[PDB]
RNA sequence: GGAUUUUUGGAGCAGGGAGCCACGCAUCGACCUGGUAUUGCAGUACCUCCAGGAACGGUGC
């Protein structure tokens, strides 16, 4: 596309399901309710995937924007 | 700034002082931290009560601690539940 | 608001910190400051895997602190007033 | 020219061409080697070269000294107790200088670390079985006289001696 | 001189495909068509891999931003 | 910041300098930036197996030294 | 001819190297340093430097009403640091008493004293062991017979150095009685003067201290003035001159005349204003 | 928000020690204020990988292989 | 060929690793005067040679002499005094 | 307030704990606003070595105690 | 005054077993024996090839 950069692309992944990679290996899946200026990420009926399989289902939650290695619409 | 602590991602925790609700706090410290919020801060710096801090050891582990205050960095990950309830 | 402020007025409350690195300290707090750096007396400290060591003094660097533990007693809503 | 502290101090110092510290002592004219203690231990190489030089002898401890060139000079004896005092020595290198008696280099046994050595233009070079007598007396030794030093010389300075 | 930058900006118009290394993890590197950035380096990669070094295995991602946090180096491939 | 008034103050002599993963680099200091990015030259290199090597010229970014070993020439900023 | 009363010998002899500003050349010993370790070994602030000097005096006390349990770290510690510093002191304040023979005779006292009873002997408990065991022992067939079991030879191969040490703090300080009075003295003085007081006193200590053994352009100038501003003469190798003032001196010179007259062009006063 | 002073190495080749034991080599194109650098004709330590841009962030230590 | 404050010796063991190559060549040329450096590579071309660098040119000059056809790791090394001068010599220089 | 916590502490004998664990002592000269120390006459314990004077990055800095008294010279 | 050089963290975690001695997996590097090619004037990741040897070294889990 012409430019799509970070904040935009986040931006429309809003209102959307998404998948957050952790540095740490750690992967949470669920609804992106919203980003802030620091990339801090709130979802909503977040699921936990560890190794790649379904660990813990674990509703609303705040992720710190250190921890986040990537995200993913999904 | 209110705003972005009202509606923002940290809208979590201005909402668990709201609530005097219940969250779990994955610490990197592989530990966490069960309780309710009594203040925060844009670094998640938080002052706690009736924390029960869980872990591992393989062995479960747990402790109560009234009152105490976290280092945001140590943030993890921070959870909002039907946990108070 | 600003927690390392409430943090700067724990000067003279007796507390046990928690660092990064898994060391235990337990103190008296003589100041925090601006960076959270914090210096205390009538130091017990136990680093992971020793037995403890008593200093009249320590000054613990802000960053090095996972979280303090504060007196039950501790009035909050006190304290949480600017 | 006694080889002095002030003397060591106002010596080039540079990066040799094979990337180590070296420390230039050529052409002074010291006839004992002395007073090292003011190098500090810093230097991976020492160029004692053209100087003139007795015996091999009198440095104080130097742990980071790995290669010494002490040509041209009158090397006729070399001092006993140099692995306490240069630990690591690696390279040594003695060409034209006096050894004469095969004898005269036991003392380069105990070099423990010692695995380049030269003796080339020495008078001791001609005396029969020289280089299977290094070779048995000074077995660390890898290169010598910029030679391999190769098994089968091994085993015939094992029979040889034995 | 060409400045970082705008190695990327070109690395962006050119749509090459991008391999990032990333920050103390070395069995792991990121694969992708950069879209955009920002100040941060943080990037938008189109039809991603996550690619291990080790067991010669591909992970499918698509739509990825990654944050800038793990860069370590940013390199061009063919592919 | 005084300490970096005082690594300026070292630059031409010789220093030692530790990274933060435990190479040891001796030689001489050339350009001390304010965020203590260091330039030397005529480096001895000693690694954490032990060994050591050789270098003309580096550049070392100031975050990632752990610390550094300045002359004692300069310990005679008293006032602080 | 007379400036200085030491001799070519020792031409290089410095005291003030050897001594601080506060032992004033052996009449005070400097304890405050002291204080401050000590209060970091007792991890509080209830001890003053008068308190402290009181704790020192105890050095059969300092063995049996010891300011802290003997056994332990911060304390031994603290305690080796002091004896060291008394020690140095004492012989540092003696140059003239041979060193060597007071340190052996310490020594032998002891190894000698200890031996048969422990020197230290009371008529209830019987024989008190120095710093290794810090037990009594009924009667002296009991004490000997302990000097063999794997207690005391734990011990006395463990705290060798400690016990050592605590005493020779303890007969140094001794021989050292008058000057111990005399410091605590200076710091009761001190301590009740003024700040007027206290301030003279301390200049007073600096000059014993510091004396001899024996007695007897700009810019805004030259801007203002109009130099330093850039300028070019072409016919002289197109030169450049700082100020217009000098270029205006450059119209009467030995050079420029020799330009003008070796060009063809002759001197003096029609030409004056020539650039090209 | 300094410069690094880096002028010297532009256009010589340099060996760069990376974190997580990471070493390449390349020609210095260019850099900014972060330390970030670019390089050409790079090699990881051996593979040949192009022109290149490193995150100053990771730039552990550089020595240059040519003389300044 | 003129003298040169640089040989360029051919006829060398190859199979002689590159640093100990460059060690031993620094040792056995030191006896003539200060060797500033040494230029050794093991490509097909290069192989089996080396350019020895000298402050002093009367160095140069006596070690080309001196040791002609000495044996070196087992083969008699080939002196001769470099075609062009060497890129130090000239920065060294001028 | 004061500022003073750390001033006290300059020119005295000081314990400083690094992030790796080790144990530097020396004369506490200087500080900054990162924590970089500046360090005489200093000692490294883990295995004692004299280092000499040191500057130590405030980043690897964890805490100090007081070792001992300064130094009359 | 939490976005690359310091203070809002890339950290976190994993070693005993067998009879003083010895050690799983993956990647890279010289490296050591034989034999073999190459005779070439340069400024260097590294450097012939063929067969055999590694009770070699470094990093990660």
């Amino acid at each position: 596309s012409l430019p799509l950069n970070p904040k935009p692309f986040l931006n429309g992944l809003t209102g959307k399901p998404v998948m957050v990679k952790l540095k740490w290996g750690m992967e949470y899946k669920g609804y992106l309710v919203s980003v802030d200026g620091y990339m801090n990420m709130q979802l909503a009926n977040t699921e936990e995937y560890i190794d790649g399989a379904l660990s813990g289902h674990l509703g609303e939650v705040l992720i710190r924007c250190n921890n986040v290695l990537y995200i993913r619409g999904v | 700034e209110e705003e972005e602590f009202n509606t923002g991602p940290l809208s979590v925790l201005t909402q668990s002082v709201k609530n005097n609700t219940q969250v779990l706090i994955n610490c990197r410290n592989n530990k966490k931290l069960l309780g309710r919020v009594k203040a925060f801060d844009r670094h998640c710096n938080m002052v706690l009560e009736n924390v029960k801090e869980m872990w591992t050891e393989p062995v479960n582990k747990d402790r109560y601690i009234s009152k105490m205050f976290l280092r945001g960095d140590s943030v993890i990950v921070v959870l909002r539940n039907p946990l108070i309830a | 608001m600003k927690l390392v402020r409430f943090l700067m007025k724990l000067s003279h409350e007796t507390v046990t910190i928690e660092l990064k690195n898994g060391t235990q300290v337990h103190g008296t707090i003589t100041g925090v400051d601006v960076s959270m750096n914090t210096h205390l007396k009538a130091v017990k400290m136990t680093l992971k895997n020793r037995e403890p060591v008593q200093l009249e003094t320590l000054s613990i660097r802000g960053n090095n602190i996972r979280y303090f533990i504060l007196p039950d007693s501790l009035p909050l809503d006190t304290l949480l007033v600017d | 020219v006694k080889l002095t502290a002030e003397l060591i101090e106002q010596a080039a110092q540079y990066t040799n061409a094979v990337r180590d510290r070296e420390l230039d002592l050529r052409g002074y004219k010291i006839p004992v080697i002395e007073n090292l203690g003011a190098t500090l231990d810093q230097f991976d190489a020492i160029d004692f070269s053209d100087n003139e030089i007795r015996k091999l002898d009198g440095f104080p401890l130097l742990r980071r000294l790995k290669t010494l060139l002490v040509n041209n000079n009158r090397i006729c004896r070399i001092g006993e107790g140099l692995d306490q005092a240069l630990p690591c020595l690696t390279e040594l290198i003695l060409t034209n200088n006096s050894l004469v008696e095969l004898g005269d280099l036991d003392p380069l046994a105990s070099l423990k670390s010692l695995t380049y050595l030269s003796i080339l233009r020495n008078p001791v070079t001609n005396k029969k079985h020289y280089r299977l007598y290094v070779i048995y007396k000074v077995p660390q030794v890898r290169v010598l006289d910029f030679q391999k030093v190769k098994l089968k010389e091994r085993q015939e300075a094992e029979k040889m001696f034995k | 001189m060409v400045q970082p930058i705008n190695l990327i900006f070109r690395y962006l118009q050119n749509r090459s495909r991008i391999q990032v290394w990333l920050y103390e993890q070395v069995n792991m590197r990121i694969e992708g068509c950069i879209i955009g950035f920002d100040e941060y380096m943080n990037l938008v990669l189109d039809d991603a891999e996550e690619i291990h070094s080790k067991t010669k295995s591909r992970k499918q991602l698509g739509r990825i931003m990654l944050k800038g946090d793990n860069i370590t180096l940013l390199q061009s491939v063919s592919n | 910041g005084v300490p970096i008034k005082v690594l300026h103050e070292a630059e031409g002599h010789i220093v030692t300098c530790e990274t933060n993963t435990g190479e040891v680099y001796r030689g001489k200091l050339i350009e001390a930036e304010d965020n203590m990015n260091c330039q030397m030259s005529n480096i001895t290199v000693t690694y954490r197996d032990g060994r050591v090597a050789q270098l003309e010229q580096v550049y070392i970014r100031g975050s990632k030294i752990r610390f550094l070993i300045l002359p004692d020439m300069l310990k005679n900023m008293l006032k602080s | 001819l007379k400036a200085s009363e030491k001799l070519d010998y020792i031409t290089y002899l410095s005291i003030f190297d050897q001594l601080f500003d506060i032992p004033k050349e052996r009449k005070n010993a400097e304890y405050k340093r002291y204080l401050e370790m000590l209060l970091e070994y007792l991890q509080d602030y209830t001890d003053r430097v008068k308190p402290l000097q009181d704790q020192n005096e105890l050095f059969e006390k300092k063995w049996e009403n010891g300011t802290f349990p003997g056994w332990p770290k911060e304390t031994s510690s603290a305690l080796t640091h002091a004896g060291a510093h008394l020690d140095l002191s004492a012989f540092s304040s003696w140059e003239e008493l041979a060193s060597l023979g007071l340190d052996r005779l310490k020594s032998a006292l002891l190894a000698l004293g200890l031996k048969c009873g422990g020197t230290l002997e009371e008529r209830a408990q019987r024989l008190f062991s120095t710093k290794g065991k810090s037990l009594e022992s009924l009667d002296t067939s009991l004490f000997a017979k302990n000097p063999k079991s794997k207690g005391t030879k734990r011990d006395t191969e463990r705290n060798k150095d400690i016990a050592f040490l605590e005493a020779q703090i303890y007969e140094y300080v001794e021989i050292l009685g008058e000057q111990r009075h005399l410091t605590h003295e200076n710091v009761q003085r001190k301590q009740a003067r003024t700040g007027e007081e206290r301030e003279e006193e301390e200049e007073e200590q600096i000059s014993e201290s510091e004396s001899e053994d024996e007695e007897n352009i700009p810019y805004w100038l030259y801007k203002l003035h109009g130099l330093n501003i850039n300028y070019n003469c072409e016919i002289c190798g197109n030169y450049t001159y700082r100020g217009p003032k000098a270029f205006q001196r450059h119209f009467a010179e030995w050079r420029h005349a020799h330009g003008m007259r070796c060009l063809g062009i002759p001197n003096t006063a029609h030409f004056a204003n020539v650039t090209q | 928000a300094h410069p690094p002073e880096l002028k010297k190495f532009m256009d010589k080749k340099l060996s760069l020690k990376l974190n997580g034991g990471r070493h390449v080599q390349g020609i210095l194109r260019g850099f900014d204020p972060f330390m970030n650098l670019v390089i050409d004709e790079c090699v990881e330590m051996q593979n040949n990988i192009g022109m290149v841009v490193i995150r100053g962030n990771s730039i552990i230590m550089l020595e240059a292989l040519e003389r300044v | 060929i003129r003298p040169n404050h640089t040989i360029y010796i051919n006829n060398m063991n190859d199979k002689i690793k590159k640093e100990e190559l460059k060690r031993s060549l620094y040792a056995l040329f030191s006896q003539f005067g200060h060797v500033v450096d040494i230029v050794a590579l093991k490509t097909m071309k290069m192989r089996g040679q080396a350019f020895v660098i000298f402050k002093e040119l009367g160095s140069s000059t006596n070690a080309l002499r001196q040791l002609q056809g000495f044996p070196f790791y087992g083969k008699p090394m080939r002196i001769q005094y470099a075609k062009t001068d060497s890129d130090i010599i000239s920065k060294m220089r001028g | 307030g004061k500022s003073s916590k750390m001033l006290q502490h300059i020119d005295y004998r000081m314990r400083c704990i690094l992030q790796d664990g080790r144990i530097f002592i020396g004369t506490f000269k200087a500080f900054d606003k990162h924590m970089n120390l500046i360090l005489c006459d200093c000692d490294e314990f883990r295995e004692k070595r004299v280092l000499g004077l040191v500057l130590l990055r405030g980043e690897n800095l964890v805490s100090m105690t007081v070792e001992g008294p300064p130094p009359k010279d």
